[PDB]
């Protein structure tokens, strides 16, 4: 599938595009509900 | 009956090339089986393979020639069929 | 939940896409007059414009609404624009090609937040906000994953209100013709962003766009994986009007490709 | 001109009806390989129950006769094959039944639109009952050309590029959808003013250009003679666009 690893740093574009969405909010799971 | 390797390292004169080609014609005997030529005595196929290398008569020149007929009679008797249906449809 | 000046935006651009189906249908409620470089303006442009603004006004009073024909009508506000064309490809509308759409945008400080793209005829709806991402008729959006300029389709446009770049533009089609697979060309800037971000063409470029024909499409690629730039690899593609977009790989390639083909007025 | 339309527009109709069942399977280079077998095997079965005597040309089973050779059945289950490849919905499916050594049948069917052009030689070329009057430029102001990149014919990249360009500085702007037979269909309705391409193939325009000739246009090559059935070299459209088109594209050929 592939011969070489390239490695470098990501623009902001660039790590926008890998995201499929923004977290806001902190908390992670309700314990009264699961 | 396989305890060493030496009399295969020495019919193919590396142990790499060896194993690689004895386990080509060891999935061939093993999966679309075609039959073990040296006689097994209720063994497993790796061993088969190695015997078949060991005594003389399997080689990397032998699988290939082997492969390029089979290759030959397939598209042979395949172009005759399809010859027939063009026949068939006209 | 859905993201409430998205939902006010999208209600908008289904009536103006209502009102451009009816008038589809009839050749002769099209009443148009040349105002470019071989194009029309039709009456239609300016009832859906009409309607799109008072649906607008209806819940935001107070809203800044940016459009081709009206310019900037600067409401009381003036952080929150609400970028619109009534018709993309209105050549399309007007030979009755069935491909065009309405585009609706909205920028807050400057960032575009929400925007939806209408395809009346095939009732496809673009809607996508950031950091939510893009959604077709409900389907997520990712935008072509192809890793390479080959095998790919690349949408463009051909500057008919500037064609002095055409010679360059030529050879940079040219040049891509080399490497891609095939073009694509439908006369309507805000569909092919779509498109882009849809997956649907692996990539798209164009010399010399109007702020209010992709302001809407860029977040659609933008939050379906893609990204846009100018030629240059910068960000003011916003003033030049210069833009290419689709998912990294692509552009990177497009980019190292036209690096050269392309004049230094673009530039 | 009835009972073949009819048996044509049926079999188009099913073409159509499993060429949009099958466009919702959502995968991301074979598998539309394979529903184009199937829908062409299906229009096989067509031909076969509703006159088993005419003789079939696809560009997939090349020719199968049987003892009507004077009917041919060319037929396309799918133009555009990239873009049902894309999920891009620009695709129809084009059936021609030529008679005589000259088309007579035609019909081009779009099933995402639900866009049913037939032709029938004389009588003309309709549109769900409506007749297309072809386009209404004189010249190539303002016009629009559904331009054909040729993604198969490479060998004329840069002359076909040179051509183009001397064109996009006379003429307005281009279309293309990747869909030649739809092309063809569109500039024979008028929607949009003239068209050409490289390299094309019976099997694609079969039924196109009866339809844009029905349409008060004409079909014709680059030197305006009749050999474009085999060269793949067409241009089309009401005769004066493609009067104002190859006087200006002749002198920057190469055939
Ligand atoms: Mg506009
Ligand atoms: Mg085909």
């Amino acid at each position: 599938e592939f011969d070489a690893i390239k490695i470098a740093l990501a623009s902001p574009d660039m790590i926008r595009s890998w995201s499929f969405g923004e977290v806001k909010k902190p908390e992670t799971i309700n314990y009264r509900t699961f | 009956a396989r305890v060493t390797v030496q009399d295969a390292v020495e019919k193919i004169g590396n142990r790499f090339d060896l194993v690689l080609v004895a386990a080509r014609r060891a999935r061939q005997m093993q999966v679309g089986g075609k039959d073990p030529l040296v006689p097994e005595e209720n063994d497993k196929t790796t061993v088969i393979a190695l015997r078949e290398i060991e005594e003389g008569l399997i080689n990397n020149q032998i699988l290939d020639v082997r492969e390029r007929q089979e290759q030959q009679e397939q598209e042979a008797a395949e172009l005759q069929a399809v010859t027939a249906i063009a026949e068939g449809r006209r | 939940a859905m993201h409430p000046m998205l939902n006010i935006a999208v209600r908008a651009a289904r009536k103006a896409g209502n009102l451009i189906a009816k008038n589809y249908e009839t050749p002769d409620a099209v009443e148009a007059s040349q105002k470019g470089s071989n194009d029309f303006v039709t009456n239609v442009d300016k009832a859906a414009e009409a309607v799109i603004i008072d649906t607008i006004r209806k819940s935001y009073p107070q809203h800044t609404i940016i459009t081709e024909e009206s310019g900037e009508l600067e409401g009381t506000d003036q952080d929150v624009q609400w970028v619109i064309d009534p018709l993309d490809g209105t050549t399309n509308f007007i030979k009755r090609l069935p491909h065009f759409a309405v585009s609706i945008a909205v920028r807050i400080k400057g960032r575009t937040e929400v925007a939806v793209v209408y395809d009346p005829m095939r009732n496809e709806l673009f809607t996508a906000t950031r950091g939510q991402g893009a959604q077709l008729n409900g389907y997520r959006l990712r935008g072509s994953t192809a890793r390479d300029l080959d095998g790919t389709i690349l949408a463009t446009g051909f500057p008919f209100k500037a064609k002095q770049y055409a010679t360059t533009y030529i050879n940079i089609v040219g040049k891509l013709f080399n490497e891609c697979a095939d073009f694509r060309r439908t006369g309507s800037a805000a569909l092919d962003l779509a498109y882009v971000a849809a997956g649907r063409v692996d990539g798209f470029f164009e010399i010399g766009l109007r702020p209010w024909d992709f302001a809407a499409g860029e977040l659609l690629v933008r939050e379906a994986g893609g990204i846009v730039s100018d030629f240059t690899g910068g960000h003011n593609y916003m003033l030049t009007g210069n833009i290419v977009a689709g998912n990294p790989r692509v552009v990177k390639a497009m980019l190292a490709n036209m690096r050269d083909e392309l004049s230094d007025a673009l530039k």
